[PDB]
RNA sequence: CCCCACUAUGCUUAGCCCUAAACCUCAACAGUUAAAUCAACAAAACUGCUCGCCAGAACACUACGAGCCACAGCUUAAAACUCAAA
């Protein structure tokens, strides 16, 4: 059967299973990659928070938060605290284009969780709020 | 917000190749213009500057395609000289 | 002299090229057709350099897509998964 | 006496009409390594690559079958009042004339 | 020596004026030949002009009646599988034979374009020329 | 100038104010591509007809007068002295 990049539809039945569970039952790792900090929160399919870790909660301070190593450490900590609640497979939802966008997932993988899908949900307004002025540096 | 989740901007991983899935998602977001839109929306671009930039890119593209067409058209003559010596 | 050339419109003039939707009606309720010109992952409307449509039909498709989206017929942020297996008419590849 | 108008009207080139996708017979008159210069009766010759199949058979004076695409390759470029010409025809080499 | 103003008059006019003015002692070797057998146009320099507005070149497109028939043939039966031999001054293509038969039928019958086409096809098939639509 | 916070203001309604590199820096209509095309550059060169405007620089998007829902405002807009330039 040809592999499909497109996620399974909850309505249409599919044979894809991960440890006996369907796609819409897998826990979700929400990564927020800001410019100066990265946040990782693992939740269940029913939105029950299982684990949380950020670069600031792992001791990094000021500009050290906005680095790849800090995001990797936060991902490792979140993966550990989630594995302590029975999480193996996760669906990744990344938000933002910060330096920890990929390092957080690297940490999550290195912590023992298996990624089955990657989703981007960065806020893209269709021209809503007016952004701030450009810096004159 | 009011849409179904895990349908938009979503890529499934094949055989545990997470890096490949991420690079494919990056290609998709860049091709659909989402990445440049996000990067441009960080600060406000004035309407006059936006119009100038759009005109500049349009004319740049037109000129580049025309020059490429000219070079490809004149590339046919670049072969071994058939009348060497004379 | 009978062999002299005669004034005449070009008989070998090839028929002028047509877009795939020429002569067909674009309706906002035909979500299946309108879904063939949007990105599967973001729902963004493809430009004419990708769709290959003429300006008139490009405008028609754009207006129909916006009308269907605002009237509760078409999703905005993604292509409806039911139309993911329809014929591909857009010149775009994600190597996916 | 036959006038020029009659000659043009009854010329094979005139009778051929449009030159696109027309099968013609050409003759090899010059060879430069694997480049074959073929005259098919037009104003310009066409330069073809020696086929990988029975390439040895393609020698000077050989009769070949061609599919004409353009009698002369020209193109007007940006900022030019006159077309730029390569002084060659465009054709595809099909094979040798049995 | 003569004047080098190639943009004023022609070589003949300049040489003639300089000879009559006494600047040139003797006429050049070509002057008498030019005077006896002049060209159709005096070779005077002119700057080519780009056309604008409704000004158009007077060059006409070369068309014949049979071209229509040819077009329809090339649109119906397509390009003949037989190849053209442009080196032969009297080459006859399948389309040319179709044209000749069409004209003979027109001169020996009525004028109905579709009927002429169909009957011409029947006649060519009767003669034994393959014609795949 | 960089970071944070927050006003007038950007928004709607009813009135004002009447200014912009308000520029394609090309006045409106009609016509021509023939002449040496043509100072230069910009944006190929011209013709007919009409309205508006301009006659060295600066003084001066100024002073005075007049008009204006404008009162540190807008339109129109000089002169004296000075210079051989601009
Ligand atoms: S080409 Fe005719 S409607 Fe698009
Ligand atoms: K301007
Ligand atoms: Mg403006
Ligand atoms: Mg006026
Ligand atoms: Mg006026
Ligand atoms: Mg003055
Ligand atoms: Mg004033």
């Amino acid at each position: 059967t040809k592999f499909s990049i497109y996620p399974p539809i909850p309505g249409e039945e599919s044979s894809l299973r991960w440890a006996g569970k369907k796609f819409e039952e897998i826990p979700i790792a929400h990564i927020k990659a800001s410019h100066n900090n990265t946040q990782i929160q693992v939740v269940s399919a029913s939105n029950e928070p299982l684990a949380f870790a950020s670069c600031g909660t792992e001791g990094f301070r000021n500009a050290k938060k906005g680095t790849g190593i800090a995001a990797q450490t936060a991902g490792i900590a979140a993966a550990a605290r989630a594995k302590q609640k029975g999480v193996i497979h996760i669906r990744v939802v990344v938000k933002g284009l910060g330096p920890g966008r990929l390092s957080a997932m690297h940490g999550l993988i290195m912590g023992g969780l298996e990624v089955i899908s990657i989703t981007d949900n960065t806020p893209i307004p269709h021209n809503g709020c007016r952004p701030r002025k450009a810096r004159k540096l | 917000a009011k849409h179904l989740k895990f349908i938009a901007r979503t890529v499934m991983v094949q055989e545990g190749n997470v890096e490949s899935a991420y690079r494919t998602l990056n290609r998709i977001l860049t091709m659909d213009g989402l990445i440049e839109d996000i990067k441009h929306r960080r600060y406000y671009e004035k309407p006059c500057r936006r119009r100038q930039r759009e005109s500049y890119e349009r004319c740049r593209r037109i000129y580049n395609m025309e020059m490429a067409r000219k070079i490809n058209f004149l590339m046919r003559k670049n072969r071994a000289d058939p009348w060497q010596g004379c | 002299n009978e062999d002299l050339p005669i004034s005449m419109e070009n008989p070998y003039k090839e028929p002028l090229k047509k877009c795939i939707l020429c002569g067909k009606h674009v309706d906002y309720k035909n979500v299946q057709l309108l879904s063939q010109f949007v990105s599967p992952f973001t729902g963004c409307i493809y430009g004419r350099h990708i769709t290959g449509l003429c300006g008139k039909k490009q405008k028609e498709i754009t207006k129909a897509i916006k009308r269907a989206q605002i009237m509760g017929f078409m999703p905005v942020t993604y292509k409806d998964p039911a139309y993911l297996k329809d014929p591909k008419v857009c010149n775009i590849r994600y190597r996916e | 006496v036959e006038s020029f108008a009659s000659m043009l009207r009854h010329s094979p080139l005139t009778q051929m009409g449009p030159a696109k996708d027309k099968l013609v017979i050409g003759r090899i008159f010059h060879i430069v390594e694997n480049d074959l210069y073929i005259d098919f009766g037009g104003k310009f010759h066409c330069v073809c690559r020696r086929p990988e199949v029975d390439g040895e058979k393609y020698q000077k004076g050989t009769r070949v079958r061609l599919r004409l695409l353009d009698l002369e390759l020209t193109s007007r470029f940006l900022g030019a009042t006159t077309d730029t010409t390569v002084l060659e025809a465009n054709a595809v080499l099909l094979g040798i004339q049995e | 020596a003569g004047s080098r103003l190639e943009t004023v008059g022609s070589i003949f006019s300049r040489t003639r004026d300089l000879v009559r003015a006494g600047v040139l002692k003797e006429k050049p070797l070509w002057f008498d030949v030019y005077d006896a057998f002049p060209p159709l146009r005096e070779p005077v320099f002119q700057r080519p002009r780009v056309r604008y507005g409704k000004a158009k070149a007077p060059i006409q497109d070369i068309w014949y009646h049979e071209d229509r028939i040819r077009a329809k043939f090339y649109s119906v039966y397509g390009s003949g599988q037989r190849a053209f031999d442009l080196f032969n001054p009297n080459f006859k293509s399948t389309c040319q034979r179709f044209v000749e038969k069409y004209t003979e039928l027109q001169k020996l019958g009525e004028t109905d374009e579709e009927k002429l086409f169909v009957e011409t096809g029947k006649a060519l098939l009767a003669e034994g020329v393959i014609l795949r639509r």
